[PDB]
RNA sequence: AGCGGAGAGGUA
DNA sequence: GGGCTAATGACGGCGAATACCC
DNA sequence: GGGTATTCGCCGTGTACCTCTCCTAGCCC
């Protein structure tokens, strides 16, 4: 099966798991280390945050495939919002300097 | 619900910052955070579907439940912003509001957080001087605390009230310990520790002091008030981070934060009623415990009731763990643009490219279609480019099929263990739902086509292409970055045909004659006018590199060898390829062809060379059947004979004479020679069993059988895997250890019973369970492997140290394991014998072997002067790439990756044997009464050398072993010269250093030996000094004890023999003769199993290992803390170049385990990602450090570039 | 990508400065002789260096 | 109408 | 049937806490 | 006083995929 644009959660803005509900392949653990292990910050970079992850860069980078431009915007994922907003509600303060 | 104008508001967030910081939280800023209190627990009401006032799901607090609408309807336009009603105060925002902002609860009772005290170092019991048992029986209501501290019961209580006359306030609960938080002052109450380590000398009391000195330095650095431990307003989750998720029916599915914050607003409510309506004090008493356990269950559940079949989660069950948010949300993330399918191998395509199926294609590169739709003008809007896609025309193929003509895909097999896991290919559309790929890649991927499948990735962006083709295509991947060796090796296929081709026999059609080149013999292969293989005396031309010098020479060769000079470059010799193509033959010829020829002729040479083994093996047609596997014809006879000699020994046996252990010894001793007399008359029928004939004259020579050639040309079992199929499997083993007495006297050709087929399981499960558990294992020691060494990256070009190791040979008292031409390839020398900071490529190898050198000065990676890393000089020449280490490339993650992978596949006379001569070094003789020579010395090296220079073996010389020659004497092979008379676990034990069973206990310094004292219940050992006193200890009384009384110690000698312990071997001498034997051990280990990995990869490791450093002076710091190298060697320049002249002191190195390296790092983000969140994060809550952002982890999980790799010069413009 | 590592002792200096030109050719520049095999065989035909890079982004600063 | 967690089985 | 209403079949390694003979 | 000797408690145990069912429940009319 393939999939290019499919449905997002709600605690994470991610995409499903599984050949039913046009659930995306999981990125693993391992897979990251043998692209840190090449270096190409630049095809690791655009395969965490632009691709599955931002509310934003997810839908720039299609208009910017779809138009014919070459302008990506990196910024923080959802999932450390979600990560922090998870620590602050523990009466311990992280705020990102 | 739906919000359509929404997704266009772009560049809406920057977040640009510089560091994190954590710290604990003030009620202030936890009553500043929210919006609003909360009173009655109830998420979601019945018999209406509205969000319930002042609830857990409210609309007053967090927000709406649909964008630009509330809850009655009173403002339901866009054009209304920021008016909240009065019957339902809801602020008309965006729904993104209900995930940011939270609610707090106001509790009336304080409690305290269970982090800062269940927890082993507990800040409470170190901050109010008391234990944990005290703590624990005070804050659940049953002890009581005066205000000096402690434990007090009710009775005692009522006792000093009766004498007080209410003079002497006691309190109980969580009000007594925030009073004795509160009205303490920790300026004076340093300089009171101080007085008490001043005056107390005691070795724990100081551990216990100089951590509380610590303690409160740290709280009076960071600002943090010691009574934000304990807390009063407890803040919650907001809405949209949990869901209610419906079920089928109308129902809600279960959630576990809810119903424990429903437990908590329902105690707390009822806990108020109770203090206003003014109860008595023992049920205000209960109703407070019941609080604190509902919280501290709330905060941690499991950890002191564990309350309910199924315990569920909480706030730190969800982050720390295996479903934790580190490990499923932050590092790995599912990811779009993928897809699976079955691999399916195809032969007419090239290394470069792979086979991709068309429906995938089209699924996947639909945005690049629906953009050059656009571009060409077929279709006006999505929508119809949509609809004319999914009607599936016939320009939509055209289309997909210009649209990827050089946009190159990766591939990715989903259990990945180096880092070859990932490569890169041009795709091409084929028909079929099978993804097609190149027979050579599959040896890196370790992928059988049994049903495996490997997920696909498609990098879109402008830079990610360009960093899939320059560095990570197929063709730029040759070689392992474990060793040298090139992974484009022929597979089971191609080195078949190649040794079928590649030989010769006695007498075939065709031979004798003279041909004229290359193409005179296609010319007469093809009509079958010669055979495949004759002895023909043919002529090549082949060119000279020093540089072209074109020569014509002529050779005697077979006809296929010939045959095979047409497809190999011009720079390769006919000489590396007239052997016979074997398995390390066609590797040696294939390392040769990209040492000094280049890249792209090695890649069409690895392209054309599978095809021609293609095209002879489908040729050759070869079978293996019941008429090739053949029987020895003297295998019944010696089998006869071992029956009757067993059933002779069992006759003397039964008749009274030899017991049964030695008569079982014996048994399986000359079932082990029949096993082994039947294996050789196997080897022998097998090997010279075809014959031929030479002019009338028979002659011998190698068979052509079916299975000796796939015994003999590789890429198969070995001999012991024709022993099964030949002859006799010899003895099975037990599960419990033993071997069974009986043995197989039958191979898989002839039929088999029961009782061997069930000897056979028990060996045959056992394995299973052996590859089982060491996956297991290999997994958990690579993702330690990974997250123990993660910063080292090539920063800088020279560090301007020149300490360097001594390289040298290692024997063990055999043959040889490395020469001196496999440890210093690739490396850097330090000083010259060959000038020095030079490279060692091939041809300087070669020059120096010749030279007979023992030991080159070699800079290691363990001994380097950089900052946050290593330089290009230090670490030498890079194993995947030919060429020198660039600038920016990381090693520590290529190291880890390296040593974690082959872990899946792992588990009285000395007589000499070379002809030469005898060294002495680290020996002493004395003179015998016989006039022999007899050497005295703790540890003895007697070592050979060879004619080459080089020592073939070495032995050990024990104290008083009689040495039968002198130094320099001829010794021939055979001779006796020595007379004197008497696991992964094992990997993983190095890694996390731990203490052996029995350790051997060293010596203190270099003293002399002295007489044993008198015991007290434990031997104590004196040793002798020159003018010092004597360094006395313990000793075990269990084992034995051997100390010499008329004696002399060397510096650092053993006196109880066993394993050495590592911390010890590092306070002895240093680093040097611990990373050696480290090397040694893990060399040994690794070449006993089977697998070469190269010694910088273990030597990045060891030097990741020993990075925390102790001091034995305050000179500015603390005395007992434990700081990095980096950081020390900065404030001692400063404190010796700015302060005075020598004003610092010196450091002394300490070892540390691999998780406790791991663990105590200088940031806190990367050390709680994996182990123990919540110490580390109970650590960092009251140390309030900041993260200087500097890694290959904490830039992932933030979400900005790497520091490594292409995104360097990003951070060099940044800084 | 074999030509390429004899004119540049960098591989990852390669990977940017391909990247620096990569991003010219889509707003429209005239080749020299896909815009990725464009640009790499612009780089290993010894044409296309830093300075010249340079000098193409100050001209499309000025001209923009 | 999209989003959740458990239990069992199977391939690599 | 109904509608709101609230177990004992894991195993190894490391750090603190009494505590017992000296 | 004091310096270890058991002893209790905390920490952890590979990756990815495919299919199926079952969940908050209960109680006196
Ligand atoms: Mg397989
Ligand atoms: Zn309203
Ligand atoms: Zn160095």
């Amino acid at each position: 099966h393939a999939r290019s644009t499919g449905p997002y959660s709600l605690v994470t803005q991610q995409p499903l798991g599984g050949k039913a509900q046009f659930g995306g392949q999981r990125f693993g653990e391992m897979e990251v280390w043998a692209l840190e292990a090449y270096g190409a910050a630049y095809t690791l970079q655009e395969m965490l945050t632009v691709k599955s992850d931002d509310v934003q860069g997810r839908n720039q980078m299609y208009k910017n495939i779809v138009d014919g431009e070459h302008e990506m915007v990196a910024g923080m994922p959802e999932s450390f919002n979600v990560l922090v907003k998870e620590i602050r509600s523990l009466a311990i303060h992280m705020e990102l300097e | 619900m739906k919000d359509l104008l929404n997704l266009f508001n772009q560049q809406r967030q920057t977040l640009d910052f510089d560091a994190i910081k954590i710290a604990l939280a003030s009620p202030d800023l936890i009553r500043s955070w929210s919006y609003g209190e909360v009173k009655k627990p109830e998420t979601i009401n019945y018999r209406t579907f509205k969000p319930e006032r002042d609830g857990l799901f409210c609309a007053a607090i967090f927000g709406p439940i649909k964008d630009y609408e509330c809850l009655c309807g009173k403002y339901k336009r866009m054009k209304h912003r920021g008016v909240v009603c009065e019957k339902c105060g809801t602020e008309v925002t965006l729904a993104k509001v209900r995930r940011e902002r939270m609610g707090h609860i106001d509790l009336a009772s304080p409690v305290a957080h269970i982090w800062f005290l269940k927890s082993l170092p507990s800040r409470i019991g170190l901050m109010l001087d008391m234990t944990l048992r005290d703590i624990e029986r005070v804050l659940y209501f049953e002890a009581y605390v005066v205000t000096r501290r402690q434990l007090l019961t009710e009775e005692q209580y009522l006792t000093a009230r009766q004498e007080y006359n209410d003079d002497f306030d006691a309190a109980m609960g969580a009000e007594a310990v925030y009073e004795l938080l509160r009205t303490i002052d920790l300026q004076s109450e340093m300089t009171r520790l101080r007085e008490e380590i001043a005056s107390t000398g005691s070795e724990t009391k100081l551990k216990r002091l100089t951590k509380r000195i610590k303690l409160i330095e740290a709280f009076l650095e960071s600002g943090n008030r010691p009574e934000w431990m304990v807390m009063t307003v407890l803040p919650v989750l907001p809405p949209d981070l949990r869901p209610l998720v419906p079920l089928d029916g109308g129902r809600f599915a279960t959630s576990d934060l809810n119903d424990l914050y429903r437990r908590v607003i329902n105690r707390n409510n009822r806990l108020r009623r109770l203090l206003e309506l003014n109860a008595p004090d023992i049920i205000v008493r209960n109703e407070k415990r019941m609080l604190q356990e509902s919280v501290d269950a709330l905060l941690d559940n499991g950890r002191r009731g564990r309350a309910i079949k199924r315990p569920l989660k909480s706030l730190a069950d969800m982050i720390k763990g295996k479903q934790g948010r580190f490990r499923q949300n932050l590092l790995g993330k599912r990811v779009d643009y993928s897809g699976r399918s079955v691999i399916t191998v195809g032969p007419y395509l090239k290394l470069h490219q792979c086979g991709l199926p068309k429906k995938m294609a089209l699924e996947l590169f639909k945005p690049f279609v629906f953009a050059k739709l656009q571009r060409r003008g077929l279709a006006t809007t999505i929508k119809a480019a949509k609809k004319l896609v999914e009607r599936e025309e016939a320009e939509v193929w055209d289309i997909l099929e210009e649209v990827i003509r050089e946009h190159p895909v990766l591939l990715n097999r989903a259990p990945t263990l180096h880092r070859l896991g990932i490569q890169a290919f041009e795709p091409v559309l084929i028909e079929g739902k099978a993804i097609q790929l190149h027979p050579l890649v599959c040896t890196a991927f370790n992928a059988d086509f049994d049903g495996d499948q490997m997920a696909v990735h498609v990098p879109l962006s402008l830079e990610a292409q360009l960093e899939a083709r320059a560095l990570m295509m197929s063709t730029n991947n040759i070689l392992s970055p474990a060793n040298g060796e090139p992974i484009i090796v022929p597979s089971q296929d191609v080195v078949l045909g190649l040794y079928y081709m590649s030989r010769a026999l006695e007498n075939k059609k065709g031979e004798g004659m003279v041909f004229a080149n290359t193409s005179e013999v296609k010319r007469a292969y093809d009509n079958r006018v010669v055979e495949l293989h004759a002895k023909v005396k043919v002529r090549i031309t082949q060119v000279d590199v020093d540089k072209r010098t074109s020569g014509t020479s002529i050779v005697d060769t077979t006809v296929g060898r010939a045959l095979l000079s047409e497809i190999l470059p011009e720079g390769l010799p006919f000489q590396l390829a007239n052997t016979e193509m074997t398995k390390k033959n066609i590797s040696r010829l294939i390392n040769s062809s990209y040492r000094l020829l280049g890249l792209k002729d090695t890649v069409v040479f690895a392209d054309k060379l599978m095809y021609t083994g293609y095209a002879y093996a489908t040729r050759a047609g070869v079978s293996i059947g019941i008429d090739d596997m053949l029987i020895p014809d003297e295998k019944k006879g010696i089998l006869t004979e071992a029956e009757a000699e067993v059933l002779e020994i069992q006759e003397q046996y039964q008749s009274g004479l030899v017991t049964a252990g030695e008569r079982y010894n014996k048994v399986v001793d000359i079932w082990s020679r029949t096993s082994e007399r039947i294996a050789k008359a196997m080897m022998d029928t097998i090997g010279t069993e075809k014959v031929e004939n030479a002019k009338g004259e028979t002659i011998d020579q190698k068979s052509m059988n079916s299975l000796y050639i796939m015994a003999d040309s590789g890429a198969r079992g070995s001999q012991a895997q024709i022993r099964q199929l030949a002859g006799m499997r010899g003895l099975m083993a037990r599960p419990d250890g033993s071997i069974i007495e009986t043995p197989i006297k039958a191979n898989f050709r002839e039929g088999l019973n029961v009782q061997e087929y069930f000897n056979s399981t028990h060996g045959a499960r056992k394995g299973l369970a052996d590859t089982a558990l060491k996956t297991a294992n290999s997994g958990y020691l690579t993702r330690r492997l990974v997250d123990v060494a993660q910063d080292v990256v090539i920063t800088e070009i020279d560090c301007g140290t020149t300490e360097g190791l001594i390289m040298t040979p290692i024997v063990e008292g055999g043959d040889v394991v490395e020469p001196l031409k496999e440890r210093v390839l690739g490396r850097v020398v330090a000083e010259d014998v060959v000038t020095r900071n030079t490279l060692l490529d091939e041809a300087w190898v070669a020059k120096l072997e010749d030279a007979s050198v023992q030991s080159v000065k070699v800079r290691s990676t363990i001994s380097c002067e950089s900052s946050f890393g290593v330089c290009a000089r230090c670490y030498g020449r890079d194993l995947a790439r030919g060429h020198q280490v660039n600038i920016g490339e990381a090693v520590g993650v290529i190291a880890a990756q390296s040593i974690g992978e082959p872990g899946t596949q792992l588990t009285d006379n000395i007589t000499v044997k070379t002809t030469g001569s005898v060294k002495f070094n680290n020996l002493k003789s004395v003179a015998h009464a016989s006039g022999s020579l007899v050497a005295v010395s703790r540890s003895g090296e007697l070592s050979v050398l060879d004619g080459h220079g080089r020592e073939r073996e070495r032995y050990k010389l024990p104290y008083g072993a009689t040495i039968t020659a002198k130094d320099g004497d001829a010794v021939k092979a055979g001779q006796s010269v020595a007379n004197w008379d008497p696991g992964l676990p094992r990997v993983a034990d190095l890694f996390e250093a731990r203490k052996p069973k029995d350790p051997a206990i060293l010596a203190e310094r270099s003293g002399i030996i002295s007489f044993g004292k008198d015991t007290k219940g434990k031997q104590r050992l004196i040793i002798k000094d020159t003018d010092g006193s004597e360094h006395e200890e313990l000793i075990p009384k269990y084992r034995q004890i051997i100390v010499f009384e008329g004696e002399h110690v060397t510096k650092g000698e053993t006196v109880v023999d066993g394993e050495p312990s590592p911390q010890d071997i590092l306070r002895l001498l240093g680093v040097e003769p611990l990373a050696a034997y480290l090397v040694k051990e893990i060399q040994d280990v690794y070449r006993l199993q089977g697998v070469k990995i190269n010694d910088k990869h273990i030597e990045v490791i060891t030097r990741q290992m020993l990075r925390k450093v102790e001091i034995v002076d305050q000179g500015n710091s603390k005395f007992l803390n434990g700081e990095q190298v980096e950081r020390q060697r900065v404030i001692e320049e400063n404190a010796r170049l700015v302060k005075r002249n020598e004003l610092p002191a010196k450091y002394d190195p300490v070892l540390l385990g691999i998780t406790k390296a791991s663990l105590a790092t200088e940031s806190f983000i990367s050390a709680a990602s994996f182990q123990e969140t919540t110490r580390v994060l109970t650590e960092a809550a009251v140390r309030g450090t900041r993260d200087n952002l500097r890694g290959l982890k904490e830039n992932v999980i933030v979400g900005r570039l790497i520091p490594a790799g292409t995104g360097l010069a990003y951070h060099a413009g940044r800084r | 990508v074999e030509d390429c590592l004899e004119v540049v002792n960098n591989r990852f200096e390669l990977v940017m400065m391909a990247s620096k030109r990569a991003r010219q050719l889509a707003n429209g520049v005239q080749p020299l002789i896909k815009p990725t095999v464009m640009a790499l065989r612009e780089i290993a035909a010894r044409r296309i260096d830093n300075a010249l890079i340079d000098e193409v982004e100050k001209a499309e600063r000025e001209r923009a």
